[PDB]
């Protein structure tokens, strides 16, 4: 049920944020500046 | 310093109790500012 | 370097505080100097990083 984690500062596009993922089939480590969602799901 | 440092353990069977010591996984050279953070469910 | 002037290579001259070792900043928004609010505009309080 858990599948990870996103850090940063502040979660718009203004600035850089690291997202680790687990999906069904791979793991996914990323740091670029995402726009998040409000409640992010899978 | 620009790391990001992760270490884990799985141990089969409310905290429980006992003893049990993380090892080392990853550091990744990330290199950004962290202040907040958020878990991601399915 | 080029006739007239190479203007590829870029710095950032100003920001709110020093940075960590080893940190990356990469952000573009405009830098407030004067206590007086500027939403994205410019001039006499406020410039491009
Ligand atoms: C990291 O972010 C916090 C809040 O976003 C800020 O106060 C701090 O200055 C940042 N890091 C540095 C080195 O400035």
């Amino acid at each position: 049920i858990i599948r990870g984690w996103i850090f940063g500062t502040t979660l718009d596009s203004k600035t850089q944020s690291l997202l680790i993922v687990n999906n069904a089939t791979n793991v996914v480590i990323k740091v670029c500046e995402f726009q998040f969602c409000n409640d992010p799901f899978l | 310093d620009g790391y990001f440092k992760i270490y884990s353990k799985h141990t089969p069977i409310d905290l429980p109790q006992g003893f049990s010591a993380l090892e080392p996984l990853v550091d990744l050279p990330i290199g950004i500012n962290i202040t907040r953070f958020q878990t991601l469910l399915a | 370097s080029k006739v007239g002037g190479n203007y590829n290579y870029l710095y950032r001259l100003f920001r709110k505080s020093n940075l960590k070792p080893f940190e990356r900043d990469i952000s573009t928004e405009i830098y407030q100097a004067g206590s007086t609010p500027c939403n994205g505009v410019e001039g006499f309080n406020c410039y491009f990083p």
